[PDB]
């Protein structure tokens, strides 16, 4: 974050009362996207600067920090002429001595191990992948949805039928309005109307529509009952090995970061060099441009760490995680192998599993956010009560002046 | 002897290239002080009698000093098993299968119809006689009820007879949809829950212990030393033999390292004991193969770990070896404790009614 | 799941005079529904249904209680005629 | 679908919330009590039985809330019905060759073939399924 | 081998779904006992206790109206034993619909639905001109999925000339615009269409069903030399297991078309025709009752 005008970074407090601490990072405003720049102090705090003061105090050393100058994490690139491979980024400050100590999310590789000595993990995690929650719910916009149009078409011409012929049968044996209101009573189970089958063909006609009018209410409840579980609009790439990503199809767009280690991993195996070369043409400079493409729908999935994008999931309750961890390797502080504080490090990490220590930096700074029928789908349910009251107001105007 | 451990040994010996001869050791187990010497895999390395001690080692910091470890190759902490309890819902699902906006403009539009289908009838019946009748539809027809008079007042009913079923049918769908699929309410947090801190204050006392002489325990002995003393009592001697105090009932929760309880979970006949947290663990501090504090060959061995991890090979070796079956919900009867979130319902309608009745009867004194 | 496919065949001795006419019949008896109408009349004959999920239909047996409710109160009030009528008594 | 426990409460429920009815109507400026227990009984049945009603407001907002209890205990009934008959389906059977009891086979779990066939030696030119 | 392709969009509603919970028994056998209380109650329960008339007409209307919920005018009984008998009757009520609802529910959550067609001997394809407008279907001329057909059932053979597609790609295009309703081609590629098609709406008859059995091979040039050792070759690849990768590097696929639970269903007039049927035959019962009445 910038500083203040004076100097001074913002005195923030936690929610129980721990101020936090901050440290100046002097770093470039825009890593020169373009254009050249020159290094403003600015502020920094987090997870890895609280782990920072933490081993300052324990071994009694003193620091500056100071951020990336391109903004890369580190890969191995050969220069034009010959085959001179050396570093760049991040990893290729430390061997140029432009810096004594990385604290930072590196991943332990293969690769960056011939030449540093890195320490024991202070968090493990792996890779896994990001997509785009779509479909947050079902519409049910129309109430009408286990009746077709045609079925209220002809159950509305069923009640007048009946009522009809149950005026006759009655009269004609040894009116109208008794007829009808006694009709809608049953099909809605309103409790109106005195109107009774006196005759015997009358009641029997009656004691069989009685029947009809729960099977409708029975149905429409099971149906109702029975879609809400059998509803998985399925679309989960269900991790690697997923037929969607060995043979891409040529609209699924996925890709990374730039250099990073998910581009060693892949280029290493000779069974991803179909997949591989597919993003090497999409990837990002930035994991934050990534998560926003996601957003925007201009990228469909995303392989990053584990640790970063389950706190992604949480905040932003747009875009869900889905598939499983298939590349274990932890975090860790890297060194130059001429240093004399590996030891002491690696042995300030175990100690502060073990104390507790590392569990208040997970509730603090990575756990603490978690983001029916409502008033959606029943809409339709609510205009007809004020439908039923406009219309009927017309209706008692010639009601009075009959 | 094979197993996990031996196939990753005998590849480091052929990526490698050395020759070696395993040897079971008999004076301890994993290693441990007796104020002045160790005894078990860690000893015989300290003591200059082996060279490496493979197999199932949590690296410390009180190991770490005397021999140096490797990259660790499984991920291992604390974690505590228990039986698996009886299906547990939320019992405040009696009203939460709606919205709080739906009953909030449930009553605003009773309160509009009942004045309109009063004021409509003196045109051609008592505001409590209105209340008492369109309201009575919404939960089905079975109280008395007063009837209007009128051809069209007749009409506005029908509208609310309408909706009366909608609401009803609605409910009932949503509340079978709820109860067939759902997800279990979990017990008991990790090690800092109050059931263990100080198990004295509570009426059950909770039963716990573990196995002595590893690393699990000295843990617990330097961080909860509250806990540790009420752990004396209940020890087992063996990891199977303690899982068959969970199933004749005796015990309660068993602690013990992460990476052997979750595949005796899975390894399971039925499938009844489940480890707290759904994957919780503590401490995590993975494997890793001792050394001589000196071995030179320290360098090649963590290159050689790390090139598997490149790899899918050590992936291969989990789904070869650590893998088991039934990895839901259950039928469960309603009993009162799920129900007993509609019960209060009704005890704030009879204390209410008493008020009400108090106001009534004072103001009619003056 | 099926995870070894290799189907039958008619075993012959190398050097047969028969080893082609043999293999020429069988194709044209799969083309000429042949060998579709053996499988029906020797393996496809359905004896026994399968378990599609769990379709329960309710019948008396599974009704006891709730029928023999009505009929174990209809000799209850009978009882309680001997005794209303009492009252009056 | 309740247990034996909650449904002798709801029964002795009834008897509670209908016996204060008749309390709170009368002493406040009428029903018997005999009449009062066929008004509860008569909402939580559905049946359609008897004709007293509550007269004083502070009675009728009792006799109100009880029928809102009737419909939530009934619908709540035939939820729970329809999962003893959708919810009766364990999980437990092999899956093809890759299931984790055929690869590390126990003394518990045995399984064969005929002796001198094909499959016999499709698992013997294999070195991987060398256990069973 | 042959196959068909259908769209899966129609399906087949299942009527007469609301008289499978229960049986023959529960619905027959409850009138006689409905019939046995109303007149227990009418001439003992009513008639020999004290406290204008109760007949046996206005009670079994009264007990008949309790289980189909309470919803038609009624009369009730006097005296103190009479509504105990019928408020214990009221409690028989509300198991016997609850149970009725629950156990409908659960029917269709795990419904099935069938095909319109059985095969390629089925009377669509053999006699389409005696029908509704006519079923269409056609193939990819030049193959050998033409001639087979040519043989057997020329008499189809000249109906499917106007419907004949240039590609697999082209007609599964019209099959899902309504051009076409089936599709005849061989079941190795029919399968892997299926199978990568988004939204599960391509679905192959019989759960994959072959008519014509015959595999795929390497046309070597006749009387070679390489024939006996490219066999063997072939022959070793199975039992090394190195084919079943292969299928699953190549021809995986992610629709589950081989589960059969419909996603939600909508019921229409055919699918619910019974009800109204029901009515169909109180339509005549009382009017046939009116002319006897009269005697
Ligand atoms: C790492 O820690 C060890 C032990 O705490 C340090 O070694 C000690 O350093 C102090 C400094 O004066 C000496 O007095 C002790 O004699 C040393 N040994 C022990 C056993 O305490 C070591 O210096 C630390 N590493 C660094 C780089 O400072
Ligand atoms: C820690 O550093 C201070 C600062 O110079 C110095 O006194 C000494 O090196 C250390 N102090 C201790 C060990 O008390
Ligand atoms: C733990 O070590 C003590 C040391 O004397 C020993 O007596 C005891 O039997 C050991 N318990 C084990 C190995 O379970
Ligand atoms: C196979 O058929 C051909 C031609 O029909 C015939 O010449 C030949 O003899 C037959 N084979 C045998 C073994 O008879
Ligand atoms: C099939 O054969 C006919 C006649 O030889 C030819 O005209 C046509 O192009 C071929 N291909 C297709 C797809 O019809
Ligand atoms: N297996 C772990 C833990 C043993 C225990 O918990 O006793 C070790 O070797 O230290
Ligand atoms: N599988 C067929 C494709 C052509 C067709 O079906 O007409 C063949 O190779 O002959």
């Amino acid at each position: 974050k910038p500083t203040l005008s004076d100097g001074t970074c913002k005195e923030e407090f936690t929610v129980n009362g721990d101020p936090v601490k901050k440290v100046i990072c002097t770093g470039p405003n825009d890593t020169s996207p373009g254009s050249p720049r020159h290094t403003v102090p600015q502020c920094c705090y987090g997870f890895c600067i609280d782990l920072l003061i933490k081993l300052a105090r324990t071994m009694n050393f003193t620091y500056e920090v100071h951020l990336v100058a391109d903004g890369k994490f580190g890969t191995q690139e050969r220069v034009n002429n010959s085959n001179k491979k050396e570093w760049n980024g991040m990893m290729g400050e430390l061997l140029s001595g432009q810096a004594d100590m990385i604290v930072a999310p590196l991943t332990i590789n293969n690769e960056r191990a011939q030449y540093i000595e890195f320490s024991k993990p202070f968090k493990y995690q792996g890779l896994t992948i990001l997509v785009k929650k779509e479909i947050p719910r079902s519409t049910l916009d129309s109430f009408m949805q286990p009746f077709q149009s045609t079925l209220w078409l002809l159950v509305g011409l069923s009640v007048h039928v009946v009522a009809v012929m149950l005026y006759l049968l009655d009269r004609f044996s040894p009116t109208l309005s008794s007829a009808m209101w006694f009709s809608w009573g049953v099909l809605l189970n309103s409790g109106i109307g005195e109107g009774a089958p006196r005759s015997f063909s009358a009641r029997i006609l009656g004691m069989v529509w009685a029947g009809f009018a729960m099977i409708i209410v029975a149905s429409y409840t099971a149906n109702l009952a029975a879609f809400l579980v059998l509803d998985r609009p399925e679309e989960r790439i269900t991790g690697i090995n997923d037929p969607r990503l060995r043979n891409p199809s040529d609209k699924f767009i996925y890709a990374t970061v730039k250099q990073s280690s998910v581009d060693i991993y892949f280029r290493r195996q000779v069974e991803l060099s179909t997949m591989y070369r597919h993003m090497e043409k999409h990837n990002y400079e930035s994991a934050a441009e990534a998560i926003q493409a996601v957003r925007d729908n201009k990228l469909h999935a995303f392989i990053w760490d584990s640790a970063v994008l389950e706190f992604e999931a949480s905040q932003k309750c747009d875009l869900v995680t889905t598939g499983e961890l298939f590349f274990r390797s932890g975090f860790g502080i890297g060194m130059r192998k001429d240093s004399p504080w590996k030891q002491n490090v690696s042995l300030s990490i175990l100690k502060s599993h073990e104390n507790g220590f590392m569990e208040d930096l997970d509730k603090t700074w990575v756990r603490y956010q978690e983001c029916t029928l409502t008033f959606e789908n029943m809409a339709g349910v609510f205009m007809l009560v004020a439908g039923g009251i406009v219309a009927g107001i017309f209706l008692i105007f010639i009601e009075i002046a009959y | 002897c094979k197993g996990f451990c031996i196939d990753i040994l005998k590849r480091l010996a052929h990526t490698i290239g050395f020759s070696y001869d395993l040897y079971l050791v008999t004076n301890g187990k994993h290693g441990k002080k007796i104020d002045g010497v160790w005894n078990g895999m860690i000893g015989e390395v300290f003591y200059q009698r082996a060279d490496m001690a493979i197999g199932s080692l949590t690296i410390n910091e009180e190991r770490s000093e005397i021999v140096d470890f490797s990259v660790p190759f499984v991920e291992t902490g604390i974690s505590v098993m228990v039986a698996r309890s009886n299906g547990t819902v939320s019992p405040s699902a009696f009203l939460e299968p709606y919205s709080p906006a739906v009953w909030v403009m449930m009553f605003v539009m009773c309160l509009t119809v009942v004045a309109v289908t009063v004021f409509i009838f003196e045109y051609l019946f008592t505001i409590g006689k209105s209340i008492w009748l369109l309201w009575a539809l919404v939960f089905n027809n079975s109280v008395p009820v007063e009837n209007p008079r009128g051809t069209t007042s007749k009409i506005m009913v029908l509208v609310w007879a309408f909706f009366a079923v909608i609401f009803l049918a609605s409910y009932t769908a949503n509340l079978a949809a709820f109860m067939i699929q759902e997800e279990y309410v979990d017990t008991v947090s990790g090690l800092s829950d109050r059931k263990f801190q100080r198990p004295q204050e509570q009426y059950p006392p909770l039963k716990f212990g573990t196995v002595p002489n590893g690393s699990t325990e000295k843990n617990i002995r330097s961080n909860y030393p509250d806990m540790h003393s009420y752990m004396v009592r209940y020890n087992q001697p063996r990891v199977e033999e303690a899982l068959t105090q969970l199933k004749a009932g005796k015990l309660d929760a068993f602690i013990y390292d992460a990476a052997v309880l979750n595949y005796m979970a899975r390894k399971d006949e039925g499938c009844k004991l489940v480890t707290i947290g759904s994957g919780k663990v503590f401490a995590t501090t993975g494997y890793g193969i001792a050394l001589h504090k000196g071995s030179r060959w320290k360098r090649p061995i963590d290159l050689a770990l790390l090139q598997f991890l490149g790899d899918d090979e050590i992936e291969m070796l989990e789904r070869l070896w650590l893998s088991g079956i039934c990895h839901e919900v259950m039928s469960s009867k309603l009993d009162i404790d799920n129900m007993a979130g509609v019960f209060y319902m009704l005890l704030v309608a009879m204390g209410l009614s008493l008020l009400v009745f108090a106001w009534e009867h004072l103001v009619y004194w003056r | 799941e099926l995870f070894f496919r290799s189907g039958f065949g008619i075993g012959m001795r190398k050097d047969s005079p028969w080893k082609q006419n043999v293999s020429l019949s069988i194709l044209k008896s799969h083309e000429n529904g042949f060998m579709e109408d053996l499988d029906k009349t020797w393996v496809r004959y359905q004896e026994c249904d399968s378990r599609s999920n769990a379709p329960a239909t309710l019948t008396f047996e599974n009704m006891a209680g709730v029928f023999m409710l009505v009929a174990g109160g209809i000799v209850a009030g009978i009882f309680l005629i001997f005794i209303e009528i009492a009252y009056k008594r | 679908p309740f247990q034996s426990t909650l449904w002798l409460l709801v029964g002795l429920s009834v008897h509670v919330v209908a016996v204060m009815l008749y309390l709170l109507d009368r002493f406040s400026p009428a029903l018997t009590l005999s009449s009062a227990m066929w008004f509860s009984w008569g909402v939580l049945l559905n049946s359609g039985i008897g004709e007293g009603a509550p007269r004083s407001f502070s009675a009728r907002i009792l006799g109100m809330v009880w029928a809102g209890f009737a419909m939530i205990i009934v619908a709540s009934y035939t939820a729970n019905l329809a999962a003893f008959l959708v919810l009766d389906r364990p999980e437990e059977r092999i899956t093809g060759i890759n299931d984790p009891r055929l690869r590390n086979p126990s003394d518990k779990f045995i399984y064969a073939t005929v002796k001198q066939s094909s499959v016999d030696i499709y698992f013997r030119r294999q070195v991987e399924l060398s256990t069973m | 081998g042959i196959s068909v392709m259908v769209s899966r969009s129609n399906g087949t509603v299942s009527p007469s779904a609301f008289l499978e919970p229960f049986s023959a028994d529960v619905w027959v056998m409850m009138f006689v006992m409905l019939l046995i209380v109303s007149a227990v109650a009418v001439f003992v329960f009513e008639y020999f206790s004290p406290v204008p008339s109760f007949t046996i007409g206005k009670a079994i209307w009264l007990l008949w109206g309790l289980v189909f919920n309470n919803s038609v005018p009624v009369q009730n009984p006097k005296g103190t034993t009479s509504k105990i008998m019928v408020s214990v009757w009221a409690f028989f009520a509300v198991i016997f619909l609850a149970s009725y609802t629950a156990n409908l529910a659960a029917f269709m959550i795990q419904e099935e639905y069938v095909d319109q067609v059985s095969g390629l001997s089925d009377k669509k394809f053999q006699r389409p001109n005696d029908f509704s407008p006519p079923f269409r279907f056609g193939t990819v001329p030049n193959g050998s999925t033409e001639r087979n057909i040519r043989n057997n059932y020329a008499e189809m053979h000249a109906y499917m000339g106007k419907f004949n597609q240039r590609g697999v790609d082209d007609a599964l295009l019209s099959l899902k615009t309504g051009k076409l309703d089936a599709f005849i081609y061989d079941a190795a590629v029919l399968n892997y269409m299926a199978g990568r098609d988004e939204g599960c709406k391509l679905v192959t008859i019989g759960s994959g069903k072959v008519f014509a059995s015959t595999g795929y091979g390497i046309a070597i040039q006749k009387d070679s030399g390489w024939k006996r050792q490219v066999d063997l070759a072939i022959l070793q690849l199975f039992g090394d297991g190195e084919m079943e990768e292969l299928e699953a590097l190549w021809l995986t696929g992610i629709c589950h078309n081989e589960k059969n639970e419909v996603m939600s269903s909508q019921l229409d007039i055919d699918n619910m025709a019974g009800v109204f049927y029901m009515l169909g035959a109180a339509m005549a019962l009382s009017l046939i009752t009116f002319i006897s009445e009269h005697l």
